[PDB]
């Protein structure tokens, strides 16, 4: 969905550092603690919230600042790979974002006892991008 | 006015009660002429619940030994008050080497002189002693006893090789001077059950202090 | 708002509010003197320094109160719970920090205090006759915390009515949330256990009943964060 | 509180939130070179640099967001739309300004934006097989607006997803309601018509749909002010 | 007579015989520019630098020779074991040091070498028709290495009458017994896996036959002792 994605696209492989940004648009009386937490390339999404805490993690709390942003250190989409027969440069290096509801939702009697979360992302200053590639789904047609 | 009656020395100074050993001429109690008893500054009824305002004291102490008859009455017998280091073993017989071993400080002295005295220093290899200890000394359970503590061990009895003439009474006092207390703790505000832990009824838990009938009526 | 960043950990706690220092001292290392003379014992300064953020627990109109044993509640989850397990002596300072997100429609106060060498000490049985000492869940309540069960006596026959006397802050939601407490290390001894001798306890008392006009989420999260300052062990196993 | 007072106009505004200045430009006159070298365009510096207060849209728990086409919203109301109309060439850069009336019980966020050259493209029938260029009414929504059928795709195939690639600010309830841009004259041409070409478009769709418990003034006016930040004009009819 | 003590561990290896320092270069860490630009890798100092000493493997008048595989070799035993395993990317420097216990009535000769990207190659089935490709077994040899079935083609069609043309040490037990070498990290990437591909391996075969005239003890213990010179990690899970 995002125009990072969509340019890469348009590129055989690439490497750098991303920048997700979460925006809570809930009522202004909600309160309370979510943990995003980012598990590098192999260990799994953690069992559970205790565990996944114990590595890079950050607790958002919307009662304060209505906005967090995490940086993912490093993706590299270069460990070369051949599935069916797309032999594409697979990512390999998935990292893993998880959100957590450190505390349960909070709020006033009068207020919406339900909120969203808006998601941004995009590279950060050192993102590369190597080899072209017009693979494009939605091509021109004829009238 | 002068704040020094607050202190803590002059709180806990003054020579307390703490022991009442008993050596009758015949009966149930010590039917041997002489009996062992373990240094407890609990042996005085309010202290515990002082001593027990701080996590951490430390202190010395001065015992006195106060022997008679029950009557009251003083007598031409001679007494020997010994004293068990913590970590020395305890008499267990009338005449068990125990008596005899140098490293077991003992003290002489009849009943016509006037009552014993000596000073026993900070024992404890700890750096103070410890009313609480949350945890385990590293079948049973062994919680909140705390080992080193143990100031160590009075053995009372009459000198000589047979029993004594009369019956006796040895009253052991003391006082305990230059004291160091930290981490002041609440106050005990339940009867206590035992001496060991700080257990409590149950159920039977009464208010602080008394109570009145509206909080508007004075 | 501003986001402390002291580890892998980053919480976002507000600016600057009042924190209580235990005793009037900073948790500190060592001088050149204690149980180890020929041992100098490594400082865990690598991942034993960072924010642990226990499992909140959950405010409601009735609950009586809860309570930790440091340093048992760490010694589970955690690198610093790798250290107080492969190692024999250890000594360590600390700096709690309980917040509780609740809105202005709410009310309550809780009063958060720590009791060095916190004994427990369960009914005794059910009236009074029974030399029971507490479970190994009460003397050792991992990092969830344990329940008072009469908070009136604290569970050990003191009344609570007099805890102030100890390192506390008071968290008054119509004035605040987040209170916190640095406390150093307190002991008969340099260096002790760290896996049998819990040197204090964390308490943290609904002083004034939780409650809320009808229809506000009836739950309000306490969060406890916490960070070890100053680590210090001796010896692997 | 503090409000700007620039014309027979005044906004009570806020005293200076954060603005996002256009493509990094602002608006300004002309060198010395045009589309006219030996027609010097006036430049109207009397009413039509004044604000102008669009009739507030309201926006329900369902609004699927609503547009407006420059310079055409204008050239309806106004002596800029005077100008406008009795004028052939034009060339000017511009100001918006989207404020949001609602109360701290309320909650939702609305991505407000530009959009050069915004082209529309209607159903295309039903399914898609119909080369229907869109009405009248939606390349020239006149000054209040149009709402978007497939908020989605911005009615354009693009996917809104990605719209923050153009000059955009965000408008989240709980943080605010006001949000300014400052739009530069966008055009491959110094001057072009004020009739027929609609140098880009303005939206304003709801990301996070609005709400509040039962009970609240279910629609919150959004109100849009904008001011014609150097305007010119060339021969007149 | 000098023991070396590096860590919590102790060898009483020779003063200060000759090493081979691998193809010329000190392992070191790294400039300021890898496989991570905004990812600082920690650099274990710890206890990931001190000294391994694997389990002593025999020699008798019959060995074929053995082979390890760095850095698979540690990743078992030690906390260079715990980081290999809990971290993604790896780049370590080496030090091997290869010791042998044998009296002046013994003798032989042993050709110690560390060989780049060791890829093993089995029989291929028996003849040579099955593309096997070796277990992992061969691949990955723990810390208790593995036996060599064909030391002339050291398993994978190459003479060894070649591969002194590595960084390599000779042990003749008339004239020595320990061999040193420190190997640098080298690979075609600054920050490789330290789990599924192996930097190198290290060989160690006799080139000449160990032999004792009858009497004495027939296995000669050979004692590898190793130490991780600039380990380094990046992003832990």
């Amino acid at each position: 969905s995002t125009l990072l994605g969509q340019l890469c696209g348009y590129y055989t492989q690439w490497s750098g550092s991303l920048e997700v940004t979460f925006m809570f648009t809930g009522s202004f009386m909600a309160t309370g603690k979510m943990l995003i937490a980012y598990t590098p390339p192999g260990g799994p999404l953690p069992k559970d919230r205790a565990t996944a805490m114990l590595g890079t993690h950050v607790i958002w709390d919307f009662g304060l600042q209505s906005s967090v942003t995490l940086v993912i250190p490093w993706i590299s989409n270069t460990h070369y790979r051949a599935h069916a027969r797309d032999g594409v440069f697979d990512y390999y290096t998935t990292g893993l974002v998880s959100i957590w509801y450190q505390t349960n939702y909070v709020v006033p009697i009068g207020a919406p006892n339900t909120a969203y979360i808006i998601a941004l992302a995009a590279a950060q200053k050192n993102f590369t991008m190597k080899l072209c590639k017009d693979a494009s789904d939605i091509l021109q047609t004829g009238t | 006015h002068s704040t020094a009656e607050t202190t803590l020395d002059s709180f806990f100074s003054r020579a307390g009660l703490v022991g009442e050993i008993d050596l009758p001429l015949e009966g149930t109690t010590n039917p041997n002429g002489y009996a062992n008893w373990d240094i407890d500054i609990t042996g005085y009824a309010q202290m515990r619940r002082k001593v027990e305002l701080f996590t951490y004291m430390r202190f010395d102490a001065e015992f006195t030994f106060v022997a008679c008859t029950p009557t009251g009455g003083v007598v031409p017998q001679l007494l020997q008050y010994m004293f068990v280091p913590p970590g020395a073993p305890k008499p267990d017989s009338r005449e068990s080497l125990a008596w005899q071993t140098a490293t077991n400080p003992s003290v002489f002295v009849k009943l016509s002189d006037p009552p014993a005295q000596v000073s026993v220093p900070f024992m404890s290899p700890a750096s103070a002693y410890q009313w609480f200890y949350d945890g385990y000394p590293t079948k049973d359970l062994e919680y909140g006893a705390c080992p080193n503590n143990m100031m160590g061990t009075f053995s009372v009895r009459t000198v000589g090789t047979s029993k004594s003439k009369y019956p006796l009474v040895v009253r052991i006092y003391m006082r305990m001077k230059h004291v160091r207390a930290w981490i002041p703790r609440p106050m005990r505000n339940q009867n206590y059950l035992f001496k060991a832990n700080p257990n409590y009824a149950g159920n039977s838990i009464k208010p602080t202090g008394a109570s009145r009938t509206a909080i508007t009526t004075l | 708002v501003a986001q402390l960043t002291i580890g892998n950990s980053t919480i976002t706690t507000q600016e600057a509010a009042n924190i209580i220092v235990g005793y009037g001292e900073w948790p500190s290392y060592c001088s050149d003197s204690d149980a180890t003379a020929v041992d100098k014992p490594t400082r865990p300064d690598v991942s034993v320094n960072r924010f642990y953020t226990l499992d909140t627990k959950l405010w409601e109109k009735s609950s009586k109160g809860w309570y930790w044993k440091f340093p048992d509640v760490l010694t589970e989850t955690g690198v610093f719970g790798q250290n107080a397990q492969f190692h024999y002596l250890y000594r360590s300072g600390f700096c709690i920090h309980v917040q509780c997100n609740a809105s202005k429609f709410h009310q309550g106060a809780l009063l958060v205090a720590i009791l060095p060498e916190y004994v427990i000490g369960t009914v005794a049985g059910g009236t009074g006759t029974e030399d029971s000492h507490p479970p190994y869940k009460q003397t050792q309540p991992g990092a969830d915390g344990f329940e008072l069960q009469h908070p009136y006596v604290l569970d050990a026959g003191i009344p609570i009515s007099q805890l102030t006397v100890c390192p506390h802050q008071w968290i008054n939601l119509r004035t605040n949330n987040c209170a916190t407490i640095i406390v150093p290390y307190i002991n008969a001894l340099p260096f002790d256990s760290a896996l049998n001798h819990c040197n204090f306890g964390l308490l943290v008392v609904p002083i004034s009943p939780l409650d809320y006009d009808q229809g506000a989420t009836p739950v309000i999260p306490i969060t406890i964060t916490l960070a070890p300052m100053c680590s210090e062990f001796a010896g692997l196993r």
